[PDB]
C-alpha cells in the first residue's frame, strides 16, 4: 500500500524535503527484508549451519569422520588401480556421515 | 595423505634417518597450511557473518573469505615457482613410502644416495625460494614458513 | 580405530583404574557408566558404546595372585567397567611362566574386545617395570600381541621404577622387560617414581604416602596424552599421526614427558612454553640433546599469538638439541573440557625424546652388571632355573640394552647417518 | 533384476534344467545309464558354464547383489575352476 503510505503523510522549497518522507518506507521495507532473508536462511532453510556443516567434517575440516573416511581409500589391500568405484566411495561417505 | 604415507611407513639404518629428515619437512608444512592459515581466517568469517546484515554484503565478504583461503594456501599466482617445489618434495616422499614394506632387510635400494642427495638439493631450491619472497611477495604469508629451521 | 588398554599387574590395575575414573569424569559419563543429564567429543575411539548409553571402555584387567584387584571390584565404578574380562610371584620368570599356562585364555579375552569394536589400532599396556608379577607376564603378553597383530601398534606407558634403589631383583627383572620392550614395543612413555616423588616434595609436603598421590599425577599425564585423540582437532586425529612425531628412529622409542601447571589445582602461550621447558616441569629424574620435542597445550588459547609464541621460544633458546633428526618443536592446541574446574585456564604438556633416559637405562644396567658379578641375587628359586638354566637371556638382554645405550649416544654423536 | 532381460532370462535356464534332471533322478531308484549319462554330463558341464558365467556378471553395485557373491567365494570354487 505504498502509495497509500505516501499519500497519508503528503497530508500533513520543502519539495526534496517532501520526498524525504518517501524514502523511510523504502527502508524500512528493506529493514524487514534483510531480516526475512537472513532469519529464513538461518531459522528455516539454515545457513549458519548449511555453511558450519561446509566447513567442518566436510571439505574444510576433517574431524575424525574425515579420518574414517581417509583411511579406508589409503588402504592398499583390495585397492583397484584408481579406485574409483563411485558406489563404494559414496557407501564409505555414508558410513563416515556421522551426524 | 602424505604425512599419512610416512606413517604408514614404520644403509638399513639411514633409511630410519631418512625418514626423519623427511617428516619433519611435511609434518611442517602441513601444520602451517591447516592451523596458522585456515583455522585462524575462518574464525574470524565465522565472526563477521554474524555482524554482517546484507544479502548482498553476506555473497561479498564470503568471496573476500574464498579469495584470502584460496591465496594463503599456495595455489594462484606463481605455481612454476613455488607449488612444484613443493610437490616435486612431496612425490619423493611419495617415492620414498611406496619403495618400501614393513618386516624384512633385503631391500637392495642403491638408490638411498641418489634420494639423499634429492631431497636435500630440492630442499635447498624450496628454502632459497621462500627467502625470494623478501625482496618482493606476501611476506606475512612466506616469512612465516621459510623459518623452518632448515637443517 | 578403537584403542584397548591392556592393564596388568597390581600398580597397572592402579593407574588403569585412575585413568578410566578420570575420563570418566571429564567425559559425560557416571560411575555407573550412564551418559551424564548436565552434558562434542570422539568418546568412540576409547569408549565403547551400550545401547543404553552404557559407556564401557575397552580395558583389559588381568590380574595375577589378585589382591587389589578385590578393592577395583568393590568400587562404585564396577558397573562402568564391565566388558566381564578379569581372569584369574615377585620375580619376573615367576610371572612370565604363570603368564604361559593362561595365556590362550587372556588372549580370548582381547580377541573378543577387537571383534566387537568396528575396529582395532593399538594396544595400550599401564605396564609395570619390574612389577614382580606385573613384569614377565607383561614382557610373555608383549611378545604374543605383535606376532598375532603384525600390523598393529603397541604402546607402554612405563612406570619405570626408581625409588632411590623391596625388591633385591630389580635390576634383573627390569633387564629382561627392557629388552622385550626394545625389540617387541613400537612406542614406550616412560615415567620414574623418585622424579615424580621429587615433585610430590615440591608441590606438597607428602612424602610417606607416594604411591597413592602419585597415582594422580601419573593419570593426569595419561589423560592429557590421549587428549587430543579422545577430542576432534586439526591435527593429530589419530594415535600413529601422532606418534610418528615422537618416535624418529624404531630403536629409539621412549618418551620424556613434562606438564607446564604442575600445580594446575591469564597465562600466555609464550609463558606456558618457557615454563614448560624448564627442569623443574619435567617429570623425569659429553653433550646430551632432544631428538625432537612435541608440545599440546588446551585452554583459552589466542591462535594469533601461537606461532609467535613458536619464533618467541626459537629465540629464547631453552631447548638445547643438535640430534641427526631436524625436528625441533612444534605447537599444537587441544580442547579443554566442560564441566571439570578450569583453574589454570591455560595448561599444556609435552612429549620428547631425549637422550637423557640413557643415563636412567644404564643406571639400572650399572645395578644388574653389580648384582651379577657378586652374584648375590640369582635367586635360583627352583622356577627360576628350570625356566632359565644358562641364565643366558640376561647376558642376551644386555647386550641389548647396551646397544641401546650406545644408540643413544650415537644419536648424540653428528653421524647417526652410520650405522647405530 | 526382473527387469534387466539377460540374468533373469539365464537364471530361468538354471532352474529349467534343474528341473529336467530332477525328474530324470526321480524316474528310478535302480542306476540309470540309459542315455540318462550323457544328458547328465552334459548338463553338469552346461550347468557349471552358466553358473560361472552369472559369477562373471555379478562380480548400481548394490550392498546385496555384491555381498552375495561372497557366500559362494567362501570356496572361491567357480573362480578357481
Amino acid at each position: 500500500e505504498l502509495d497509500d503510505v505516501h499519500d497519508p503523510l503528503l497530508a500533513i522549497t520543502f519539495e526534496l524535503t517532501l520526498r524525504s518522507c518517501l524514502y523511510p518506507h523504502i527502508d524500512k521495507q528493506y529493514l524487514d527484508c534483510c531480516g526475512n532473508l537472513m532469519q529464513t536462511l538461518k531459522k528455516d532453510y539454515r545457513l549458519v549451519e548449511y555453511l558450519q556443516a561446509m566447513r567442518n567434517f566436510f571439505l574444510m575440516e576433517g574431524g575424525d569422520t574425515m579420518y574414517d573416511f581417509y583411511t579406508s581409500i589409503f588402504d592398499k589391500i583390495r585397492e583397484k588401480e584408481t579406485w574409483q568405484n563411485v558406489s563404494f566411495l559414496n557407501v564409505q561417505l555414508q558410513e563416515a556421515v556421522g551426524q | 595423505w602424505a604425512k599419512y604415507s610416512l606413517d604408514v611407513l614404520l644403509q638399513i639404518h639411514r633409511m630410519f634417518l631418512l625418514r626423519v629428515k623427511l617428516m619433519h619437512f611435511v609434518n611442517s608444512l602441513h601444520n602451517y597450511i591447516m592451523t596458522r592459515i585456515l583455522h585462524s581466517t575462518g574464525l574470524e568469517f565465522q565472526h563477521q557473518v554474524e555482524e554482517a546484515k546484507d544479502l548482498d554484503q553476506l555473497i561479498k565478504i564470503h568471496y573476500r573469505y574464498l579469495s584470502t583461503i584460496h591465496d594463503r594456501c599456495l595455489l594462484r599466482e606463481k605455481v612454476s615457482f613455488v607449488k612444484e617445489a613443493i610437490m616435486k618434495v612431496l612425490n619423493l616422499a611419495l617415492m620414498f613410502a611406496d619403495g618400501w614394506q614393513a618386516g624384512l632387510g633385503t631391500w637392495r635400494m642403491e638408490s638411498i644416495e641418489k634420494m639423499e642427495s634429492d631431497f636435500k638439493n630440492c630442499h635447498m631450491f624450496l628454502v632459497t625460494i621462500l627467502n625470494k619472497a623478501v625482496c618482493r611477495g606476501s611476506f606475512p604469508h612466506l616469512e612465516s614458513l621459510a623459518l623452518s629451521l632448515m637443517a | 580405530r578403537e584403542i584397548i588398554t591392556l592393564q596388568l599387574g597390581q600398580c597397572g590395575n592402579q593407574i588403569g583404574f585412575e585413568f578410566w575414573k578420570q575420563l570418566c569424569a571429564e567425559h559425560g559419563i557416571s560411575p555407573e557408566g550412564i551418559v551424564e543429564e548436565f552434558a562434542t567429543d570422539r568418546k568412540d575411539v576409547f569408549f565403547y558404546q551400550a545401547d543404553d548409553e552404557h559407556y564401557i571402555p575397552r580395558a583389559v584387567l588381568l590380574d595375577l595372585e589378585p589382591r587389589v584387584i578385590h578393592s577395583i571390584l568393590n568400587s562404585p565404578y564396577a558397573k562402568l567397567y564391565n566388558p566381564e574380562n578379569i581372569y584369574l610371584g615377585n620375580n619376573w620368570a615367576s610371572g612370565f611362566s604363570q603368564g604361559e599356562k593362561i595365556h590362550e585364555d587372556i588372549f580370548d579375552i582381547i580377541d573378543r574386545e577387537a571383534d566387537g569394536s568396528d575396529s582395532l589400532e593399538g594396544f595400550v599396556l599401564c605396564h609395570s617395570i619390574a612389577g614382580g608379577t606385573g613384569s614377565g607376564l607383561g614382557s610373555y603378553l608383549l611378545e604374543r600381541l605383535n606376532d598375532r597383530y603384525p600390523k598393529k601398534l603397541v604402546q607402554t606407558y612405563s612406570v619405570f621404577p626408581n625409588q632411590d634403589e623391596d625388591v633385591v631383583v630389580q635390576p634383573y627383572n627390569s633387564l629382561l622387560t627392557l629388552k622385550r620392550l626394545t625389540q617387541n614395543a613400537d612406542c614406550v612413555v616412560v615415567l620414574d617414581n623418585t622424579a615424580l616423588n621429587r615433585i610430590a616434595t615440591d608441590r606438597l609436603h607428602i612424602q610417606n604416602p607416594s604411591f597413592s598421590q602419585i597415582n594422580q599425577l601419573v593419570s593426569t599425564i595419561m589423560s592429557a596424552s590421549t587428549t587430543t585423540l579422545r577430542y576432534p582437532g586439526y591435527m593429530n586425529n589419530d594415535l600413529i599421526g601422532l606418534i610418528a612425531s615422537l618416535i624418529p628412529t624404531p630403536r629409539l622409542h621412549f618418551l620424556m614427558t613434562g606438564y607446564t601447571p604442575l600445580t594446575t589445582d591469564k597465562t600466555t602461550v609464550l609463558d606456558v612454553m618457557r615454563r614448560l621447558l624448564q627442569p623443574k616441569n619435567v617429570m623425569v629424574s659429553t653433550n646430551h640433546c632432544y631428538i625432537a620435542i612435541l608440545n599440546i597445550i588446551q585452554g583459552e588459547v589466542d591462535p594469533t599469538q601461537v606461532h609467535k609464541s613458536l619464533q618467541r621460544i626459537r629465540e629464547r633458546k631453552l631447548a638445547n638439541f643438535i640430534p641427526w633428526g631436524p625436528a625441533s618443536i612444534q605447537v599444537a592446541l587441544s580442547r579443554k573440557s566442560p564441566y571439570l574446574p578450569s583453574a589454570h585456564r591455560v595448561s599444556g604438556l609435552m612429549m620428547a625424546n631425549h637422550t637423557s633416559i640413557s643415563s636412567l637405562f644404564e643406571r639400572t644396567c650399572r645395578q644388574y652388571d653389580k648384582l651379577r658379578k657378586r652374584e648375590a641375587f640369582l635367586e635360583q628359586f627352583r622356577k627360576e632355573d628350570m625356566f632359565k638354566d644358562n641364565f643366558d637371556e640376561m647376558d642376551t638382554s644386555r647386550e641389548i640394552v647396551q646397544q641401546l645405550i650406545d644408540e643413544y649416544h650415537a644419536a648424540t654423536r653428528p653421524d647417526y647417518i652410520s650405522w647405530g | 533384476f526382473i527387469l534387466l532381460k539377460p540374468v533373469f532370462h539365464c537364471l530361468n535356464e538354471i532352474l529349467d534344467l534343474c528341473h529336467s534332471f530332477c525328474s530324470l533322478v526321480s524316474q528310478n531308484l535302480g542306476p540309470l545309464d540309459e542315455r540318462g549319462a550323457a544328458q547328465l554330463s552334459i548338463l553338469v558341464k552346461g550347468f557349471s558354464r552358466q553358473s560361472s558365467l552369472l559369477f562373471k556378471i555379478l562380480s548400481h553395485q548394490i550392498n546385496s547383489d555384491l555381498a552375495q557373491l561372497l557366500l559362494r567365494l567362501d570356496y572361491n570354487k567357480y573362480y578357481t575352476q
